[PDB]
């Protein structure tokens, strides 16, 4: 509810809802994130007001490239796959393939499973290896 | 904007002549005395000679006494220096200077200069047997075996000084080291110019050095790779 | 860094050496290409303008760093709730006028995630120029050593730094001392290895002293800063 | 006449103020205008002070000339060091007839010790075909100036043999660059095989030894 670059507050419905309700922009631009050791891409649903992993379901690279643009990467783009959820989820977000030119996140709707029974991991860089 | 521009420095024989010339721009050349200066290689500044703004007065170094006539040519804004009777001491690097800190004496009814403002880009005369020799330019190429790398070129066995090296037609200087020469054993001079550059850069950027022997019309851009 | 022993090519790829008029001031992590963290007390004013940055990547002794050859910062940002007294929120970004190239001296350190699930005394590294001992000089080598995540209630404690670790902050190091971070590896890793995956942890932030008994070494909790990062990285790729 | 002495060198560090002596044989130095020229290495001089203490047109006013009676020597002053002063500056006065210099003094930056960046050098194939080998070694911004290059061929020293080169102070950094060539004929060059530069340093610990094998 509360935006940070200011001491505004917000409605939590207004919290990733495709429309910029925070003068910094905060309630909009950290709707999509990679939880865990294993990258499980998840996503903030502005109904259930909770992150929830994201659908293997028609998903591709023209997806996860645009979910590392939404997170700020630009054009970085590392690897995908799916996986089974670790992240102990119950509920799931499916893309929707019509959804048109808006953000990630609102290409997503929610679905008690998903067709492809797997969750998209999704790594936007090669980081953390050495030697 | 004001320049002074020298030109007829050479390789000369010992007992032989050579003149000078330098090329004023940029202000009234008759309004300032003028003044030639000379560096030996590694040496000090020593004053060879000067002459007053319209040419009636001239003084001259006792090294030079006898032997060199300074002169000018008010209507074509030059300043000369003859030279006769060369010899090896005389090789140096010779400056053109605009003698513009004077002043007026009431007593003996003339200026009295006695300090350079402006300073010429120099001419290297070379007084010496020693023939003319163009050199062979050689690539110091990077060792394939972090971070930064190393190349450049030898320009080696040439006669007489100078060379200039340029990297990339002037495009890259930063890193840029090009050393003094060397007079080897058999006389000619040989000497290296060096740049680091990032190994990342080594498979992506050219790299040219762009050598320059006047004396033997010697022109060359060697490109060098690991 | 006090206690540990130098670092071998490649072994910390992310680490950056922080130059001010031609000296190193502080260390930093390389995230993406254009994008480094260092800490926000290295760029205090008149630190704060971009100018007066390099940076120094995939070389470990100062002496090789060549005025001229450090990457030119062209942004700097601290975190706007940062306190310069208290040392809250002790972050900053610091963004190059022009990308790096990735090899295998250089690569970036990835950002942690929720739900990492680190162990309480988690195993860790810190890496920096700083001084291999308190009061000392800038080290000439890149060093590194291990230390070990000091839980927060524990590092609250009234012998310890009684009650100055925020939920910003935490602590790394040993309760014994003797391996610590130091004066010049601010702004630098710590790091952490899971699921085969390097993480920044944190960035060195501050500290009594340095490698003394119950006095370990603060760090800037990046975990709780992935948000405010990705917001300034993603404004910027608004061009 | 009379001559004008200066001493060889003079070491400052950045920001601090430096003082160059200028000092005459005989006669006053209050007798004549004293002018001061800076000579950065391989370029033409620039005046930097006329008579005795005024600056041209474009001379920051960190530099300063003055003259002393007692000593009777005259002064350039540079205040606030800067790494791009860093050259040669010569004293200038004149009698009735003659232009008379000082000897120059070469002013140097101090800065802390620097550890000199080696590289070797294999001669070109090329230069090979005339018969000459050329073995290049390159100690790259290093301080103080003061280094050592040791040429060893298959672990034998070497010595006659070799020549050096060593740049000015550098302008941005202070630091000094150093060039060694060692020279052999082709046919001697393929008698052995290990080519090693060894340099010793105040920045470096121990020697650094870069070397190659020839052929590989
Ligand atoms: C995947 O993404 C696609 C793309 O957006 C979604 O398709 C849209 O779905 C919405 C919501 O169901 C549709 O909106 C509804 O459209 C009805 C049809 O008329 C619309 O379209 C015509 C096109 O000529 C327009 O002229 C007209 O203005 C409308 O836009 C409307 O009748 C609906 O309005 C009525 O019902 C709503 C409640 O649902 C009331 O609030 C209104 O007052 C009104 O009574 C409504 O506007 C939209 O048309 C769809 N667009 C397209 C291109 O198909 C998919 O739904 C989505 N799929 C999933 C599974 O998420
Ligand atoms: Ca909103």
């Amino acid at each position: 509810i509360e935006c940070d670059s200011s001491g505004t507050c917000i409605n939590p419905s207004n919290w990733c809802d495709g429309v910029s309700h925070c003068p910094g922009g905060e309630d909009e631009n950290r709707c999509v994130r990679l939880y865990g050791p294993n990258f499980i891409l998840q996503v903030y649903s502005s109904q259930r007001k909770s992150w929830h992993p994201v659908c293997q379901d028609d998903w591709n690279e023209n997806y996860g490239r645009a979910a590392c643009r939404d997170m700020g990467y630009k054009n970085n783009f590392y690897s995908s796959q799916g996986i089974v959820d670790d992240s102990g989820s119950t509920s799931f977000m499916k893309l929707n393939t019509s959804a048109g030119n808006v953000d990630i996140y609102k290409k997503l709707y929610h679905s008690d499973a998903c067709s492809s029974k797997a969750v998209v991991s999704l790594r936007c860089i090669a980081c953390g290896v050495n030697l | 904007q004001v320049q002074l521009q020298e030109s007829g420095g050479d390789l000369v024989q010992p007992g032989g002549s050579l003149r000078l010339s330098c090329a004023a721009s940029g202000f009234t050349f008759s309004s300032s005395a003028m003044t030639w200066v000379r560096q030996a290689p590694g040496k000090g500044l020593e004053w060879v000679s000067d002459i007053s703004r319209n040419g009636g007065s001239t003084n001259y170094a006792d090294s030079v006494k006898g032997r060199f006539t300074i002169s000018r040519d008010n209507s074509k804004n030059t300043l000369y220096l003859q030279m006769n009777s060369l010899r090896a001491e005389d090789t140096a690097v010779y400056y053109c200077a605009r003698e513009g800190y004077d002043f007026w004496s009431g007593r003996e009814r003339r200026y009295y200069y006695y300090g350079m403002d402006v300073w010429g880009q120099g001419t290297l005369v070379t007084v010496s047997s020693a023939s003319t020799k163009g050199p062979s330019v050689f690539p110091l190429a990077p060792s394939s075996k972090g971070g930064t790398a190393a190349l450049g070129c030898l320009v080696k066995d040439y006669f007489p000084e100078p060379v200039t090296v340029s990297w990339n037609s002037g495009a890259l200087t930063s890193g840029v080291h090009t050393f003094p020469a060397v007079l080897q054993s058999s006389g000619l001079y040989s000497l290296s110019s060096v740049v680091t550059v990032p190994s990342s850069s080594l498979g992506t950027q050219t790299y040219i050095c762009n050598v320059n022997h006047k004396p033997s019309n010697t022109k060359v851009d060697k490109k060098v790779e690991p | 860094i006090v206690g540990g022993e130098s670092a071998l090519p490649g072994a910390w790829p992310w680490q950056v050496s922080l130059h001010v008029q031609n000296v190193h001031v502080c260390g930093g992590s390389i995230i993406t290409p254009e994008w480094i963290v260092t800490a926000a007390h290295c760029v205090e004013k008149p630190l704060n303008n971009p100018w007066h940055w390099t940076a120094f990547a995939g070389i470990l002794r100062q002496s090789f760093m060549f005025y001229g050859a450090g990457y030119q910062v062209e942004k700097v940002i601290s975190h706007p709730n940062y306190d310069s007294k208290t040392k809250n929120n002790d972050i900053a970004l610091m963004k190059l006028q022009k990308p790096l190239t990735f090899n295998d001296l250089v690569k970036p350190v990835c950002l942690p995630n929720p739900g990492m699930m680190l162990q309480p005394e988690q195993l860790c590294w810190i890496s920096g120029w700083g001084a291999t001992e308190e009061k000392g000089k800038t080290s000439e080598v890149l060093n590194a050593a291990k230390v070990l995540l000091i839980e927060t209630q524990r590092c609250n404690s009234r012998y310890v730094y009684d009650n100055l670790i925020t939920p910003a902050m935490i602590c790394a190091g040993f309760l014994q001392g003797n391996v610590d971070s130091c004066q010049g590896d601010s702004g630098g890793p710590l790091v952490t290895s899971k699921n085969n995956i390097w993480w920044l942890i944190g960035d060195t932030s501050w500290g009594s002293g340095c490698a003394k008994a119950y006095r370990p070494g603060v760090y800037g909790n990046v975990m709780v800063f992935t948000d405010w990062i990705y917001r300034q990285m993603r404004a910027d790729g608004e061009f | 006449n009379f001559m004008l002495t200066q001493p060889h060198s003079m070491s400052e560090s950045p920001g601090k103020t430096v003082t160059i002596s200028c000092t005459r044989s005989s006669g006053s130095i209050a007798s004549n205008y004293v002018q001061w020229y800076q000579q950065r290495p391989g370029s033409s001089p620039t005046t930097v002070i006329y008579d005795d203490n005024q600056r041209p047109s474009g001379v920051p006013d960190r530099f300063s000339g003055s003259i002393d009676s007692s000593s009777n020597s005259a002064s350039l002053t540079i205040s606030g060091l800067k790494t791009e002063d860093e050259a040669d500056y010569y004293c200038q006065s004149y009698d009735s007839s003659n232009v008379i210099f000082g000897g120059g003094t070469k002013l140097t930056v101090l800065r802390t010790v620097a550890a000199p960046s080696v590289f070797i050098f294999p001669p070109s194939d090329e230069q090979l075909k005339s018969g000459t080998a050329s073995v290049v070694c390159l100690l790259n911004n290093f301080y103080p100036r003061e280094a050592k290059v040791q040429w060893k061929v298959d672990n034998a020293l070497q010595s006659g043999n070799s020549q050096e080169s060593v740049t000015e102070q550098d302008s941005k950094d202070s630091t000094y660059s150093l060039s060694s060539t060692l020279t052999l004929s082709k046919a001697d060059y393929e008698k052995h095989k290990v080519y090693a530069c060894e340099v010793t340093h105040q920045g470096l610990s121990s020697p650094v030894t870069k070397s190659f094998n020839r052929g590989e």
